RNA sequence: UUCUGACCUAUCAGCUUUUGAUGUUAGGGUAUUGGCCUAACAUGGCUAUGACGGGUAACGGGGAAUUAGAGUUCGAUUCCGGAGAGGGAGCCUGAGAAAUAGCUACCACAUCUAAGGAAGGCAGCAGGCGCGUAAAUUACCCAAUUCUAAAGAAGAGAGGUAGUGACAAGAAAUAACAAUGCAAGGUUUGUAUUGGAAUGGUGGGAAUUUAAAACCUUCCCAGAGUAACAAUUGGAGGGCAAGUCUGGUGCCAGCAGCCGCGGUAAUUCCAGCUCCAAUAGCGUAUAUUAAAAUUGUUGCAGUUAAAACGCUCGUAGUUGA
């Protein structure tokens, strides 16, 4: 809005079809839209478990 | 030594509690009330 | 790694705490312009010194230099555009003649009490920070604004105040007003 | 920061008579004892015998100060409390 | 690798050359030049224009504070460059390493072990102990900024975002106003009675913002009168702006940067009252710059205050019709 309101400042983006939404475009924003739902939520505990693995120590 | 006659004068003086009083002004209101105070009506 | 972004002191503590004439001086400067602290004082005389060691400093500089020229002209033309300097005059003898009243003079807050809107300087001061005031499509609670010249022909009050018909009065008592009359009735 | 080993008395020098109540104290760091002024009467029984105090300069850097002969330091807070504020009024707690 | 540029110290004056110091030749070695290293041969090289030592609470510079102009102090710390990864040393791989979240050993520490052996290096980010005058969360996120990859799409405590944060820096409330009554002025200006307006702060909801949330901003509800929604800090002889006001103490207690104050009227203590300076900031300490033309080139002083060598010659130095 910016001080003492009537008035808001932003950015806006047209594609010409939603494929091209799909194309070039990062989650959070379809996010924002509501195209899709958050996916995973592991955090960086992920790296935790990445970490716990070791190559050729388990089977996989 | 002589040391322990110290605080002497604090424990013997007597004890006055602080009253209320109105409000001292801050900021603007305050150096205005000091302008009336020292320049203006005085004559 | 730290900040990029900069930041400076805008005034310089006075030197010579308690010399009298000039104390006396800056009461009597609050009590005409209505300023809070010696502080806004102080800030507005850093501003005036600083204008005045870089007039000083371009007059020193020979006539007709390049240099000296182009920013002689472009200090001169951003105190007109402060209107800090009339018409007639537009040398640099005239710059180094700024004085404090003068610049204090184009404070927002005394702009508002000579237009008139309130009925006094204080009352000026309260008015701008409880938000009333808009310089034409723009709205500001900084009494410590200066008034540009092109800018002083659109003081005006703030659409989203009382006094610009927003809503429009105190909503406790025309509420407790209207009830009561609603209940009586 | 250093601890209390001793409380002392100085007398002045000439033209002044009193008893100025000083406190002799080890610096932790270099194991070093000087003594160190206490401001406030009540304040030579608000240190206890094994206490904990922080201890500045006195104004001057090294020079002795008005009455006290030898005295370059000066006590601002005991038992990690501020002196002055326990002091002044009571503004804040007594020794536990 | 050329050139040129530095802090303090002469109670550090001769240093360097067998163990390469300086050069010549020839080699070896290097990615390449070279005492870089071997051999043979010269006997040089550096030094009061301060070598060789010692000190440094010394990484260098971009720069920082203070400056009228000279200056003086500061520069671990955003960028650049160097150095190092507990202390030393030696190595592999590869374009690039004498690499430290590569390796081998020693010393100094030190974890697991069934005692046979094994594993170890936070000056990455968190967090702990200790040291201390002295310093924040075992947070959330790779969205932006960028990097690395078999390069969109994966990773990154690089990095961003919050949390803690009175380190600094900017903006800015703590009322405003009209009536009367009183006050002073030639219908005025000031100030205690009243009494309707104005509004953040604040609580709630949103709108929005956002990696996500929170904040910001914006809107709608709530929502000040002792506007208790309560401004403090340090002062009031002089220096130095404000008390020969009121009580207590009575050379004691104490204050006091300094001069001094305190021995029965304390303009200085201890209070209270009043007043004053700055103000969401204000005190104190230590260091440091100005003030200091008290380090003096600009710009001091040397008859007597500090200070002309006992006297002359004279080499370097500086200065020269």
């Amino acid at each position: 809005t910016l001080f003492g309101g009537g008035r808001t400042k932003g950015f806006g983006l047209i594609y010409k079809n939603v494929d091209a939404v799909k194309k070039f475009e990062k989650k959070y924003r379809l996010v924002r839209e509501g195209l899709i739902d958050k996916e995973t939520k592991a955090g960086r505990r992920a790296s935790k478990e990445l970490k716990n693995r070791r190559k050729k120590v388990r089977g996989t | 030594g002589s040391l322990a006659r110290a605080g002497k004068v604090k424990n013997q003086t007597p004890k006055v509690p602080k009253l209320d009083k109105k409000k001292r002004l801050t900021g603007r209101a305050k150096k205005r009330q000091l302008y009336n105070r020292r320049f203006s009506d005085n004559g | 790694p730290k900040s990029y972004r900069n930041y400076s002191k805008t005034a310089r503590n006075p030197k010579r705490p308690f010399e009298k004439e000039r104390l006396d001086q800056e009461l009597k400067l609050i009590g005409e312009y209505g300023l809070k602290n010696k502080r806004e004082i102080w800030r507005v005389q850093y501003l005036l010194a600083k204008i005045r060691s870089a007039a000083r400093y371009l007059l020193t500089l020979d006539e007709k230099s390049s240099k000296r020229i182009f920013q002689g002209e472009a200090l001169l033309r951003r105190m007109v555009r402060q209107g800090l300097l009339g018409e007639n005059e537009e040398k640099l003898d005239y710059v180094l003649g700024l004085t404090l009243p003068k610049l204090l003079e184009r404070r927002l807050q005394t702009k508002v009490f000579k237009l008139g809107l309130a009925k006094s300087v204080h009352h000026a001061r309260v008015l701008i920070r409880q938000r009333h005031i808009r310089v034409g499509k723009q709205m500001v609670d900084i009494p410590s604004f200066l008034v540009r010249v092109d800018s002083e022909k659109h003081i005006d009050f703030a659409t989203t105040s009382p006094f610009g018909g927003a809503r429009p009065g105190r909503v406790k008592r025309k509420s407790l007003k209207k009830q009561k009359e609603k209940t009586e009735a | 920061k250093g601890i209390v080993v001793e409380k002392v008395a100085i007398e002045a020098k000439q033209p002044n008579s009193a008893y100025r109540k000083c406190v002799r104290v080890q610096l932790i760091k270099n194991g070093k004892k000087i003594t160190a002024f206490v401001p406030g009467d009540g304040c030579l029984n608000f240190i206890d015998e094994n206490d904990e105090v922080l201890v500045s300069g006195f104004g001057r850097s090294g020079h002795s100060v008005g009455d006290l002969p030898g005295v370059k330091f000066k006590v601002v807070k005991v038992a990690r409390v501020s002196l002055l504020a326990l002091f002044k009024e009571k503004k804040e707690k007594p020794r536990s």
